[PDB]
């Protein structure tokens, strides 16, 4: 391969691939801090055309963390197709890039040529994207998962039910519950982060989501956020099971961080299939989001888009119901402004799309980064067209236990309503039963959780 | 004739033509989550809009404040010191606010007590309120609880642009078999005041990972009230002790 | 009325409805730079607040300038429906803002309404809006007019063909031409810039348009827009008139600046009425944009989106085919960044199309401005959600002479594409019997303008 | 093996499958704008994307240069500041740069002609290679055609940060009965040598508006050569003089 090129007479040289693939980025906040990133602008066009020129034979023979090293590496090179990656071996990063957004690409053309892939090369697509290339790419790229709902069919958009108090207080869950299914949300998931990681409060929290999902005979699913083992003893001990949960990294030194095993993931799939109240065969959900590597010092001087390509790579060996990122859960430190929260959302929900995970977004800031609601506004728009699974959904999107701000439930009705979207079909179904939507329009009686009483 | 920050305002209800009103109420009692505020089409009310962006200007604020240092004097607390010089660049670099600068390690082997079984650690971290509103009703009750039916306790000093990881080198300079930390964690919209505790056993920079931390968080007035959340640490401490573990390595 | 509200215990005082229609602005840098901002985000809010308290009888009232001092002023007044006005007149902005955005208000329903608005309540609305809020209020507010093409109908998407020289050169205006079309570009209109305010010289760019229409049976528009004096002379000299272009103010000392008087655009009217090769009802264009009455010394001490406001109710007057605001043209002194282009487009938008107009963005920013290509491709498909009626296309975005960049050829073609949107009914038919375009969607012989050889 | 910047990169035809190539080249050498690059469905071609960048990177830097203050020197004319300090505060603040500092009113009262026929002002404006590059092919041919029967000729000088409303200014100090400005507009993406002239009879900065004032703009090699727009700015002069008028107020 060439590892240099000639920019307006001046010779670029770089190390290796993986600096080829930290310095192509857009400007972002933790890629400086990582000391990855570009030093001017012309040395990240430099970088973008190496990456470009480099094949995808290149970039799949140098991961960032070595095979021998490194248990998701390993996961994720087991997992290729072999013949597809022979197929596209002596393609340019340029050819693939001109390849997925083509119109005489099919859903079907990306279906078995995603499978010769490794995570590297999928962030390498989205490293010389543009901001509308990573939006349509996206978009002809749809995946359709199935548990007791249907997401990702297109002309449909999903929202998470995040009904999150500072004491698990069930009747300030209930209350935000009734709330958010008013609105038309909850039909990828009503998912509680819990503030106490036992099995008693798991199972209470629980019965709260599932004691209103009987009650009403509601198309969907139940999770709680816990660590994955706390779920799994719950769910043994004889919890409603819906979804089983786990935040994961693109490392085994950052898996190590967050406590969790491979195995933990195969034994929730196994538990899933024994236990949990799911009519299709997809039960699993993670959430990933950039950042998160460099944080556990788990990068190895990867930048962190490469890293969380890697999320994807791993998520896509257990076929999960959902994956969201979490797009500006962190801070500043990461992505640090509107535009990179923006850049870094439509390129996480590109390479999930293109890793072929049933992808959404927390479209979201903190309030120590240098952003406001109108941002997620303005993403959530952006990442609908893209085909985005789904959102989350919270009274007006405050948080007010985990301290940032989400999508409001009001952002998936408008949504919709905008983009003539729908629910999924099972959901949509059964909100026009209860009077809350016609014709994927709420109705009158709509956004009020009285109308539950 | 509102003021958006006003009580009245917190608890206001917009649902237009109301199913249930009396439900509504009792919905708006049950939480501090922004319900029952109705809608326009698809859209928030202009009310619910304005307390909102009211609310945000005011978080912005929580965290940029700082402490007065004499109020760390005032307190009895060593002030000590990570790398970070400003707020600017505490927002900017986790990495040099996880170890402490050259003459904050020569502080604390001079003036801190040898081989704690508990050290006790305070840190403004992202929200300085949350270590203010706390202090008086977290402190004397967890560093008695410690001495009282207990053993050898810590020291306790204050860290300035502290994030959890600098724990760690504390536990190492100082020999400490129990690391506990109290830190802002951040803002949010409505309530800044948050304190969170992260903990280890014997703590070690290049071996130990964040799993082997047990956290306990929300703890303010609108959480668990921290007068019997320092009921809840000091168990916690007792039980790291005995077992010889904290975090994911603890029983049950 | 009330200038005053407390919050958080601290009383905000203002002195008169321009400081509180200053104040309310979302931070950009043309109102600090014209000394109107907010001190800081809670008096912005408080500003907020007071507003939504005042009526649509205070605001309207109160003109930034005087009736007796200013003919747009003047204008403005004397084009109001009393009637409609005296429904509303004691309705809150707040009030008012919540009746635009409900699902309960009809097209026909803001219809009548919006005759009872001025310019200033228009602005005062856009200003207590969300991104989301601009987005689906200026959605539901769809207006279509009638050239050669039609345009603003819901589910469509249009484009001014924008082929500008440095010479003014007839084969690099043709080239320009022959790729935008082969894109679907240009059924807005085909408007060049010309560099000579020249009859002869706008003769000769004129004959070259219309040589390409003429020979392809093109159903479109064709404008040069030069001063609107000049474009009259050549019309009458008898040059094929379309679209009649000026650039105007929101004041009678901004039009001063210009070199516009009002009965210049009463002839332009007559003008074209008597010459202009149009089949529909409407063959005037204006553009406009945030900074101009500030750079003009001509905004009186008012905010820059108050005074784009009172373009659009000068441009409502004359019934125009299209209008758009040109969001970045000037630079980063009126507007610096991403978020505050995205922002002003959003409120140009929704604000033109709340004054009844047919309005479209071009979505582009200056290279001295702290801004790229991915925030053009950001803004101009959060404005197609907005039912934007059209953008402008260039090859790649590149204006080689009045030294900018706006959106690509491609990027219509990628709106449409991606949003499941048609041209104007009238083009599409050419396009499809061009063999440009099928089902909406570039042919596999699209994009190249060799196809007309 | 491809520099983006050569001449190679520019002159690429990137449509696959052309209906006629012979056509595309011949419309590829027309223009100047990035035509005939083709399209990987409706999204540019990967080497369009690219050069486009190289070149906004390019274009980026063309803003914030400055000329040498010694080249302004060897060139022989008096250079003069507005109201600016530097070229980051130019971006911000148009109004300043429409006015002279209060040194810069006295040195030209000092050092220049008094009541000129026509004075000729050279401003860097928002791109220095627009004076930079064209200076020694206008300027010369300007000054002899002014003098060459002609009139008055006032001594040329430099205003750094100008922007075109500080020749109302220039007009009222200098007495000037036309005043020339050539100035640096706005860099465009793979071009920054693009020179304007902006022009006025008889300025006042109460009263002059811009529709006063005459513009001939796109002077460079790829538009108007300078040599050939000396001479057209050299006609407008006199005709400005002869009619006692200039922009919208002139005849023809
Ligand atoms: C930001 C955040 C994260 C970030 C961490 C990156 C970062 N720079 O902080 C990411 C996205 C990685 C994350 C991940 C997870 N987190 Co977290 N996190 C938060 C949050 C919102 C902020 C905490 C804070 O501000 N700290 C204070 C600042 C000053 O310290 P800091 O140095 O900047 O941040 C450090 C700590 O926050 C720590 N940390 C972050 N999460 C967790 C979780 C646990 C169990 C521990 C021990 C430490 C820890 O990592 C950082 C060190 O670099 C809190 C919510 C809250 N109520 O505060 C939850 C929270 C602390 N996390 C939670 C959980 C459960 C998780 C996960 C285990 C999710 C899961 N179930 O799989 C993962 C894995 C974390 C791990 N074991 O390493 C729980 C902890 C529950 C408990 N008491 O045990 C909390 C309280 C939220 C909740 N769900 O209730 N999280
Ligand atoms: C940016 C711009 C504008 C901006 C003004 C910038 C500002 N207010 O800050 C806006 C959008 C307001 C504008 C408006 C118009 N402009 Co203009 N503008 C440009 C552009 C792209 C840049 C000029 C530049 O960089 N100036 C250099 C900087 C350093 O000077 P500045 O002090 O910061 O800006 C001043 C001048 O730009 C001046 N100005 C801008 N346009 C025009 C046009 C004329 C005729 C005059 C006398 C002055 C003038 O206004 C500013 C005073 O604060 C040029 C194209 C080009 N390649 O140059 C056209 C250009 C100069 N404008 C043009 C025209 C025709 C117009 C309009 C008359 C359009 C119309 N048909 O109604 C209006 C009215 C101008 C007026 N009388 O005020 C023509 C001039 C043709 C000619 N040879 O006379 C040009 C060459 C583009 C073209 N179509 O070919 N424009």
């Amino acid at each position: 391969m060439k590892l240099k090129t000639t920019l307006f007479g001046n010779v670029y040289q770089f190390k290796d691939v993986k600096e080829v693939l930290a310095k192509a980025n857009e400007l972002r906040s933790g890629d400086v801090l990582a000391g990855v990133a570009a030093a001017s602008s012309q040395e990240r066009v430099a970088a973008k055309q190496v990456l470009s020129e480099m094949t995808v034979a290149d970039i799949r023979n140098n991961p960032v963390i070595a095979y021998e090293d490194d248990c998701v590496t390993r996961l994720i090179q087991d997992d290729v197709n072999e013949t597809a990656y022979n197929q596209i071996k002596n393609w340019s990063i340029s050819e693939l890039r001109e390849y997925v957004l083509s119109d005489e690409t099919s859903v079907d053309d990306i279906a078995f040529t995603r499978k010769g892939l490794t995570s590297e090369v999928v962030a390498a697509v989205a490293k010389i994207c543009s901001n509308a290339d990573l939006i349509y790419g996206a978009k002809k790229m749809p995946v359709i998962k199935k548990a007791n709902t249907t997401i990702g069919i297109p002309g449909t958009f999903s929202a998470r039910l995040q009904p999150n108090d500072t004491r698990d207080d069930v009747q300030s869950i209930a209350a935000q519950i009734y709330e958010g299914l008013s609105f038309g949300v909850g039909d990828a998931v009503i998912g509680v982060n819990p503030v106490t990681d036992d099995v008693e409060n798991l199972s209470r929290v629980l019965d709260t989501i599932y004691g209103v999902i009987d009650k009403f005979n509601i198309p969907t699913q139940g999770c709680v956020l816990a660590h994955v083992t706390t779920q799994i003893e719950a769910i043994r001990r004889g919890a409603p099971g819906g979804l089983i949960f786990q935040s994961i990294c693109g490392s085994e030194k950052g898996l190590k961080e967050f406590g969790v095993e491979l195995a933990m993931l195969d034994e929730a799939r196994a538990v899933g299939a024994e236990f949990n109240r799911i009519a299709g065969e997809n039960c699993l959900y993670f959430e990933t989001g950039q950042g998160s590597a460099l944080s556990a010092g788990a990068n190895f001087g990867a930048d962190q888009v490469t890293m969380e390509a890697r999320n994807y790579g791993l998520a896509r060996h257990y076929d999960p119901f959902i994956v969201n990122t979490v797009v500006g859960f962190i801070g500043p430190e990461y992505l640090y402004n509107d535009r990179q929260i923006i850049r870094a959302g439509l390129e996480d929900h590109f390479m999930g799309k293109l890793s072929g995970i049933s992808m959404g977004c927390d479209c979201c800031y903190t309030n120590h980064a240098d952003a406001d609601q109108n941002l997620n506004e303005n993403l959530m728009i952006l990442l609908a067209t893209a085909g985005c699974n789904y959102i989350m959904g919270m009274p007006l999107g405050d948080d007010i236990m985990l301290n940032y701000q989400t999508t409001a439930f009001h952002d998936t009705a408008t949504v919709r309503q905008l983009l003539n979207l729908r629910p999924s079909p099972e959901f949509e179904r059964w909100l026009e039963s209860m009077g809350i939507m016609a014709n994927g329009r709420l109705t009158k009686r709509a956004g009020d959780p009285s109308l539950f009483f | 004739a509102l003021d958006l920050g006003s009580a009245e305002a917190k608890a206001w209800i917009g649902v237009e033509n109301p199913h249930r009103a009396d439900v509504l109420t009792e919905l708006r009692r049950s939480t501090v989550a922004r319900v029952c505020t109705g809608r326009a089409g698809p859209r928030p009310r202009t009310q619910a809009l304005l307390r909102f962006l009211a609310d945000h200007s005011r978080s912005k604020d929580t965290v940029l404040k700082e402490v007065p240092e004499e109020w760390v004097k005032a307190q009895g607390l060593l002030e000590v010191r990570s790398e970070i010089s400003d707020k600017n660049l505490y927002l900017t670099r986790p990495d040099m606010g996880r170890r402490l600068c050259a003459e904050a390690v020569e502080a604390l082997k001079a003036q801190c007590v040898a081989n704690p079984d508990v050290q006790v650690v305070i840190s403004d971290g992202l929200s300085t309120d949350a270590i203010t509103v706390n202090y008086e009703e977290i402190l004397p009750p967890l560093m008695a609880g410690l001495k009282q039916a207990g053993l050898k306790v810590g020291t306790p000093f204050f860290v300035r642009y502290g994030r959890v990881k600098i724990e760690d080198q504390i536990g190492e300079i100082l020999g400490a078999k129990v690391v506990i930390l109290l830190v802002g964690e951040r803002p949010g919209l409505g309530q800044s005041e948050s304190l969170s505790c992260y903990a280890v056993y014997s703590p070690r920079m290049a071996t130990t990972v964040e799993a082997d931390r047990t956290c306990i968080s929300n703890i303010h007035q609108g959480g668990t009230p921290p007068v019997e959340a320092a009921a809840v640490i000091v168990d916690l401490a007792k039980r790291m002790l005995e077992q010889k573990a904290s975090g994911i390595n603890m029983t049950r």
